[PDB]
């Protein structure tokens, strides 16, 4: 509804990063980094299954 | 010291993540050709129990490492994305976190590609990784299908890179540099990222199309089923001639600055060599087949495709004979970089005649999957790269590190790569036209006589490259002494023969480009105010 | 009689006839300049692509205009094709019979 | 024939192509040694004569009439060299009324051998499977990872044509002194020729990475005369 | 008229369907999600492996 | 303006981009999207909820990614003249790239069509192989191209002149119009005869069309996001250009898919 | 000298030769259908095809003719 | 951001003001990239029973 230069006296009166400057973005950023916390090592615990050569349980 | 490093926008910092990468996958690639060259010294197994597998795997890893880790990222990462900006006096380049993409997606390719070997059996397939082999009746398993996705996150990197110094050097170029007045190495990255740019796109549709052949049960390359795999033997090779002229044309532009820069006195006929280093990139788009020479073309296929692999040897040999008229009537100051220049002046040439041996497919059915062609490409890329590569360490280390480095060991070092690569690489034609075959990790009892040389000259390599880590250790602990002390060339040029040296102490550098002209370790803020030019 | 005789160059003439549309277009587009150069660019292609579909209806058309010529073909000459082949196997294996 | 220890050169030729491919090798090095003689002898007298120059002839930058030449002079020694390679080119594909056809095809670490012409008293088609001799089998005086345990027997003076195919993965059948090298692959039929001049043993190796068995995969043709290879094929 | 062409398809058993070529239905490895023979689109009354 | 408040400005007229953990985030996620599909694809994981996991974040970060250029771009004023000549080559040099792709694909289809095997029976369309007509629905998706392109020309002049509901709603009747081409290419992808196991034929043509797929998918993505900056006033009558690359993105995915028309349905049946 | 082969056509004079047995074998079992036994010269075809093409594919083809998913015509 | 100017201030890693020698970090950064084709040689070995 046209908050631009709102959003602009935000955004250039700031200290904070500019992913974190937006009020709304506490609501993003910290499901964010749990989803990506777990996306990026649970393959990792995969890998010495796969070295070994240990399928998962399918039947 | 995380937003530095982790979090990082200047391209400064990306360059030097980059070379630090490289150089750690090319101890990587050098260790796995000392294991391919020491079972390869004495006919029967000597290392590995038999396992053929193995030493396939390790040849993979070898040509992978060597020129998606260490070269591309050496020569286009490391030295276009720091000194590209600063020859053209750009601030920095456009799009810089496509530029930290383009880094940090390559330790995964790594992290990929060494789980890639350390899954069931490896993906020994060649770096051309050839259908049926590299299918999932041949090969079972998940080695190739990482390796495919190592390809893919390198190819990722050496697009966006591609992208971002194209649009960074037409449009980020300071205010009196038109096209015409641009250095030769921004004109060499320039020519290589619209070749990457151009070629990268068919060797990700083959793979693509390779990976799900092999995972989504559709043929492509299965003949039972309607495939070919020579559709990908050309899907491939249309790739793979551009990726090394990619690989050649940054060693092109590095030796035009050193040779000049040592000889001093400018190129000559600069312009041509813009118009000869256009000239090998379009002319390297319709030379694809002369890798498939064998495989059953018509004989107007081979006769166009001799002629026109025959007739890049005229820009290149327009290059050569201008870098031999630019060291004559110079003054040569004979530095560890003018040492590495002029070794890649007759190396890369004998390289560049083999080449010229092999274009001719009448003649490449003697030569096709030898030793011979081993013998040709090794030497255009670990004499021709390596020593441009080296030249562009040598050349530029001092400057963008703020440190000296020895410059006895730096000359030891040369003498011994220079050494121990001829004596690696020149016995191999001896064996690929006696008729030894590529790929083997066996051969018959004949061909013991010059693969024991050569794995003994293999030695020589590595001792080198393990003096060159000592020369980094001695440049980063004790450079500010080699300043002090006569351990180091401190100025590239001397004064000339009239000059005073206290007249030289007004105009220490005389340079041509604006690298050499900066601060010492050059500042974050670079080019405040731009840089100007008539 | 000129209707197969440029309807076996049926896909070779419409797209020459695409770059003829685009490129012709493009200087009637780019002889009132106001626009910036891409949507000269856009506005000359979406024309042209206009025409080759309507070519290219006319295409489909055309073959159904020209083979009631002949019926039956896909077929009707790969009988030509193995009627000779099969007897210039009769060829050869007279004059190996007597030769 | 054979390789030899620290050879440097070809194999011996038996066949025309070989023979040809052979003096268009040499006359390629020919000009080949004259261009490198050139350059090296330039990069060393101009190394060692400007070393130790003192003044650099700085302003030496164009050189308009001599820029035409070593770009002309180039090309012209590219026309030398290219006029017998093409002659060469379309001497080697003709395969013209030959009076033998062999199949060879590639399984993965055995090669497959077809003769197929029904010209026997026994009128069928002769296969057979020639196998790497193992290096524990190997009675004394065999050629280790060159013999097999069957060989593929040729007669001589006669134009033969090799039909060249695989089964799995691609393979290269080729044998140097013979100077053939094609391409086996899964899909398709190739063929070359030879003429085979002189009776002998003329050994070659799969020259394509076909898997962990890559290395272990050789070609042993015997070349007799036309007598023994009608009591051999008598046979099989 | 092609929803009522698999309309009258819907009453033709697997024994009455035509047989498959050597190139059709290629199965390499069985597809990772499923039950194995089916693709990521399979409509059962237009393709069928039998 | 005087030299001392010339001075508190940047002299050049170049982005100089604050640090970003975005890249070494799409790069992790990369790492895992790849080490979760080579690990489902063989077995080693049970389910694909590591491999919708990994693309739900891949396609999160790029979506923060995008936030910050757009907060960059309206809410701190750092896209001057330079920055957008350079943003439109850059996007150039990417549209070069993907036609590139195509052209590898079709180079496939062409290398199994100009002679084709013996194992297809040296024809094309292979025999059993019922190939999709070119007169009913993928005229109908010709059409709603053609027109979505005539929608995007006015909305983006209209755009430029001044109108507001003129150009929202060119711009709603081009989305939806692309959602109506995707939903028909769904229904031609379920009421088709052959599959992509079917041979190299349902290999070439699912390859080349289901690109063209992936593209318009992503097409109707930016268009909405495009829809979304509009309504809320992001975009400009002047400045404009994640707008103007969008329509740049149409009218190459236009004549692509004319040529897999043309190729894949007139002279390949 | 007895030694007789398939000489070289006109049709196929380059290096591959897939579609010289794969035609030569789709001309003989296309012959026995209009031509019938016994016939002469569908014997150049035959000594074509099976001097020049591999055994796995003579009774893969003679197998998928028995099948009905032979790819030509020779019904 | 404002980042420091100097000489040791381009790397990301620490060469002067450390607890540890610098030669640990230089020479064990390269002993790792010398020895990843070994540990790939022995646990292709290790499944392949050679050991
Ligand atoms: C980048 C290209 C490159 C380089 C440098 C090398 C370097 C070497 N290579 Fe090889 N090689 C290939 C590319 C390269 N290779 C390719 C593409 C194949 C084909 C694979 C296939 O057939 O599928 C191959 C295969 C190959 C074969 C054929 C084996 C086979 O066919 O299976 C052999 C033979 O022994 C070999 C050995 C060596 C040896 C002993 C070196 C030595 O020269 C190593 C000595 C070199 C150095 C010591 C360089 C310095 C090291 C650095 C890290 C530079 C650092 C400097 C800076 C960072 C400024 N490699
Ligand atoms: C560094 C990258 C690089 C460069 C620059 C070159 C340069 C050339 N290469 Fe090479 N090549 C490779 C990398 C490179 N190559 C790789 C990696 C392979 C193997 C891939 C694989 O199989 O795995 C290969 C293999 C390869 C083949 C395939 C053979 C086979 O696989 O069977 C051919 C065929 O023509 C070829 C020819 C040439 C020619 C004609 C040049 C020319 O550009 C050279 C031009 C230079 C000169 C000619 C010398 C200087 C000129 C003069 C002094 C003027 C006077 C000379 C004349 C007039 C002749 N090389
Ligand atoms: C292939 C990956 C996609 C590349 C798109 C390049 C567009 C060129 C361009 O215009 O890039 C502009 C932006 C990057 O801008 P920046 O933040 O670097 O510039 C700062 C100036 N505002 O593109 C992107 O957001 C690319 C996002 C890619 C996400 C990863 C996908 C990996 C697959
Ligand atoms: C055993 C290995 C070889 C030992 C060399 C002995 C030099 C004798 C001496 O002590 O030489 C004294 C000189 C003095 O040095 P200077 O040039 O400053 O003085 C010049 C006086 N006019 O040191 C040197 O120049 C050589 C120092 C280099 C030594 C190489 C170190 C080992 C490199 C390989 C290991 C590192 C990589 C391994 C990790 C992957
Ligand atoms: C067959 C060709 C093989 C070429 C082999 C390559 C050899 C490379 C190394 C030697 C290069 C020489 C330096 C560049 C020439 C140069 O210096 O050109 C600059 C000057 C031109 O300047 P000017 O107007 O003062 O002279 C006016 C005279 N035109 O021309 C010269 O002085 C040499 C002229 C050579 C004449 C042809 C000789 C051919 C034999
Ligand atoms: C990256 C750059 C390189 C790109 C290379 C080419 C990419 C090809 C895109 C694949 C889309 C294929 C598709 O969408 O095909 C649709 C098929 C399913 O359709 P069906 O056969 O079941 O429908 C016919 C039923 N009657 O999905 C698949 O089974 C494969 C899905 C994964 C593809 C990845
Ligand atoms: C995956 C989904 C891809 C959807 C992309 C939507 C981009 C939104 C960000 C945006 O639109 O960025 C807006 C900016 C400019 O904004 P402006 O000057 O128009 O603002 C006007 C303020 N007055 O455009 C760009 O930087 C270029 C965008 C290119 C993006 C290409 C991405 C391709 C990814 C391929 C993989
Ligand atoms: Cu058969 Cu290598
Ligand atoms: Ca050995
Ligand atoms: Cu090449
Ligand atoms: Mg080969």
């Amino acid at each position: 509804a046209n908050k631009v230069i709102q959003l602009q006296k935000i955004f250039q009166s700031s200290t904070k990063p500019l992913w974190w400057r937006h009020p709304r973005s506490a609501l993003y950023l910290y499901p964010f980094y749990a989803i990506f916390a777990v996306a990026v090592v649970t393959p990792l615990l995969y890998i010495p299954n796969a070295i070994r050569g240990i399928k998962a349980k399918k039947a | 010291m995380v937003q530095r490093w982790l979090y990082s926008t200047n391209a400064k910092d990306i360059a030097v993540l980059y070379f630090m990468l490289a150089i750690f996958s090319g101890m990587a690639g050098t260790a796995m050709s000392l294991i391919i060259r020491l079972e390869l010294a004495a006919p029967g197994s000597q290392y590995l129990h038999g396992n053929s597998q193995l030493f396939n795997v390790l040849v993979v890893g070898h040509a992978v490492l060597m020129i998606f880790f260490l070269v591309m990222p050496a020569l286009i990462g490391g030295f276009g994305n720091y000194l590209l900006p600063l020859m053209i006096g750009a601030t920095d380049t456009a799009f810089p976190r496509i530029n930290n993409i383009a880094f940090w997606v390559l330790p995964m390719g790594l992290v990929c590609l060494v789980t890639s070997t350390l899954v069931e059996s490896g993906a020994g397939t060649g770096w051309t990784v050839y259908p049926p082999l590299s299918s999932i009746q041949a090969h079972s398993g998940p080695s190739v299908d990482l390796a495919i996705f190592a390809l893919h996150l390198t190819s990722i990197s050496s697009l966006l890179g591609a992208i971002n110094f194209i649009v960074t050097t037409l449009n980020m170029r300071t205010n009196g540099m038109t096209m015409h007045k641009l250095p030769l190495f921004v004109w060499s990255i320039f020519i290589t990222a619209f070749l990457l740019l151009l070629s990268l796109p068919v060797l990700s549709a083959g793979i693509t199309m390779l990976l799900l052949d092999r995972n989504f049960n559709t043929s492509f390359f299965e003949v039972s089923g309607g495939g070919d795999p020579i559709l990908y033997e050309h899907l491939f090779w249309f790739f793979g001639h551009p990726e090394v002229y990619i690989l050649i044309i940054p060693g092109f532009g590095i030796i035009s600055h050193v040779v000049s820069t040592y000889s001093k006195k400018p190129v000559f006929g600069e312009i041509s060599m813009v118009y000869a280093m256009a000239s090998i990139g379009l002319l390297g788009f319709l030379v694809w087949s002369h890798h498939m020479y064998i495989v059953g073309l018509d004989a107007d296929t081979r006769a166009y495709f001799t002629s026109a692999t025959m007739i890049i040897a005229i820009p290149t040999g327009i290059k050569i004979f201008s870098w031999l008229a630019t060291i004559h009537g110079g003054s040569i100051r004979l530095a560890t970089p003018m040492l590495y220049a002029i070794a890649f002046l007759f190396l890369f040439t004998m390289g560049g005649l083999t080449g010229v041996a092999l274009a001719n497919a009448s003649l490449d059915v003697a030569f096709h999957d030898t030793y011979y062609v081993v013998g040709h490409f090794h030497y255009v890329l670990s004499m021709g790269a390596i020593f441009s590569l080296f030249a562009g360490y040598y050349y530029w280390s001092p400057q963008i590190l703020g440190l000296n480095y020895n410059e006895k060991l730096a000359q030891i070092q040369f003498w011994l790569i220079f050494i121990g690569a001829n004596v690696i690489f020149f016995p191999m034609h001896f064996l690929g036209i006696n008729g030894m075959p590529r790929r083997i990790p066996d051969y018959p009892d004949a061909f013991a006589g010059w693969n024991y040389v050569a794995s003994i000259g293999s030695f020589i390599a590595t001792l080198s490259l393990f003096l060159f880590i000592y020369i980094l250790y001695d440049q980063l602990v004790n450079g500010l002494n080699n300043k002090v002390n006569n351990k180091s060339v401190i100025y590239n040029k001397a004064p000339d023969f009239v000059e005073s040296n206290t007249i030289f102490n007004l105009n220490t550098v005389k340079s041509s480009s604006i690298e050499f002209l900066l601060t010492s370790p050059p500042a974050v803020h670079s080019f405040n105010t731009p840089a100007v030019q008539s | 009689k000129f209707v197969e005789g440029l309807s076996n160059n049926k896909y070779k003439i419409i797209t020459g006839a695409w770059a003829a549309s685009l490129y012709g277009s493009w200087v009637i587009v780019n002889k009132d300049p106001i626009m910036t150069k891409a949507q000269k660019i856009v506005q000359a292609r979406m024309y042209a692509q206009f025409i080759t579909v309507g070519l290219l209806l006319a295409s489909v058309g055309l073959s159904m205009y020209e083979n009631k010529l002949h019926p039956n073909k896909q077929k009707v000459n790969e009988m030509r094709r193995w009627e000779n082949a099969l007897r210039v196997a009769e060829e050869e294996e007279r004059l190996e019979k007597e030769g | 024939d054979v390789p030899t220890p620290y050879a440097c050169y070809f194999q011996d030729s038996a066949t025309p192509n070989q023979e040809g491919i052979l003096e268009l090798h040499d006359n390629i090095m020919f000009y080949l040694l004259v261009i490198l003689g050139l350059v090296s002898w330039m990069l060393y007298t101009i190394v060692m004569t400007y070393s130790k120059n003192p003044i650099a002839y700085k302003y030496i930058k164009h050189g308009q009439t001599i820029e035409v030449i070593w770009t002309i002079f180039p090309a012209v020694i590219l026309l030398i060299i290219a006029f017998p390679s093409f002659i060469l080119l379309y001497l080697c594909d003709e395969v013209i009324s030959p009076a033998m056809t062999i199949k060879a095809i590639g399984y993965q670490w055995y090669w497959k051998y077809e003769y197929s012409d029904f010209i026997n008293d026994s009128g069928e088609t002769v296969e057979f499977e020639s196998y790497v001799i193992p290096d524990e089998l190997l009675e004394e005086g065999q050629l280790r990872l060159l013999d097999t345990d069957t060989s593929m027997v040729v007669p001589v003076d006669t134009h033969i044509r090799f039909v060249v195919t695989a089964a799995d993965v691609i393979h290269d059948f080729a044998i140097p002194s013979l100077g053939i090298k094609v391409d086996a692959t899964p899909g398709r039929l190739n063929q070359v020729s030879a003429l085979i001049q002189r009776e002998g043993v003329f050994y070659g190796a799969c020259s394509e990475l076909c898997g962990t068995g890559h290395a272990n995969m050789p070609i042993k043709i015997e070349a007799v005369s036309l007598p023994k290879f009608l009591e051999w094929l008598n046979e099989q | 008229e092609h929803a009522e062409h698999r309309e009258h398809l819907k009453h033709v058993p697997d024994s009455e369907w035509p047989r498959d070529y050597e190139f059709m239905n290629i199965r390499s490895k069985p597809f990772f999600w499923g039950d194995g023979d089916k693709t990521l689109f399979w409509n059962p009354v237009v393709n069928r492996h039998i | 303006m005087t030299h001392l408040e010339r001075s508190r400005h940047q002299q050049h007229p170049f982005h100089m981009v604050m640090p970003s953990p975005w890249p070494i985030v799409v790069s992790f996620a990369l790492l895992s999207l790849a080490l979760s599909t080579a690990l489902t694809m063989h077995g080693y994981i049970g389910n694909m909820n590591m491999v919708y996991l990994a693309l739900f974040v891949l396609l999160t970060s790029s979506i923060l990614w995008f936030r910050d250029i757009v907060a960059e771009a309206t809410y701190l004023g750092d896209h001057t003249m330079a920055v957008r000549k350079g943003i439109n080559l850059g996007f150039l040099m990417f549209v070069l790239s993907e036609v590139l792709i195509f052209a590898g694909l079709f180079w496939a289809y062409f290398h199994s069509a100009m002679s084709p095997d013996v194992t297809l029976g040296a024809c094309w369309p292979p025999v059993g192989i019922e190939a999709v007509q070119p007169t009913e629905l993928p005229l109908l998706n010709t059409i709603i191209l053609l027109s979505s392109g005539a929608t995007v020309t006015y909305s983006h002049h209209a755009l430029i002149a001044g109108n507001r509901n003129k150009a929202l709603s060119g711009l709603l009747i081009t989305f939806w119009l692309i959602v109506i081409f995707v939903t028909c290419q769904y229904i031609e992808y379920t009421n088709a005869a052959f599959t992509i196991s079917d041979g190299v034929y349902g290999s070439v043509f699912y390859a080349g069309t289901g690109l063209h797929f992936l593209h318009m998918v992503m097409l109707a993505a930016m268009l909405g996001v495009n829809y979304w900056r509009m309504r809320n006033y992001h975009l400009t009558a002047g400045h404009h250009v994640g707008y103007e690359t969008t329509i740049i993105y149409t009218h190459v995915l236009d004549v692509i898919w004319l040529f897999l028309y043309v190729v894949f349905y007139w002279w390949g049946v | 000298s007895p030694l007789h082969t398939v000489g070289f056509d006109a049709r196929f004079p380059q290096q591959n030769q897939t579609k010289h047995c794969w035609q030569s074998y789709v001309d003989y079992h296309k012959c026995v259908n209009m031509k019938g036994e016994d016939f002469a010269p569908c014997k150049v075809f035959w000594k074509t095809y099976n001097a020049l093409c591999p055994l796995d594919w003579i009774e893969k083809w003679d197998d998928q003719r028995e099948k009905g998913i032979f790819a030509g015509d020779i019904n | 951001v404002h980042f420091k100017d100097g000489v040791y201030e381009n790397i990301p890693f620490k060469v002067k003001g450390r607890k540890t020698p610098y030669a640990l970090s230089h020479f064990g950064f390269f002993a790792i990239g010398f020895a990843v084709p070994f540990v790939a040689c022995y646990v292709q070995l290790k499944k392949s029973g050679a050991f």
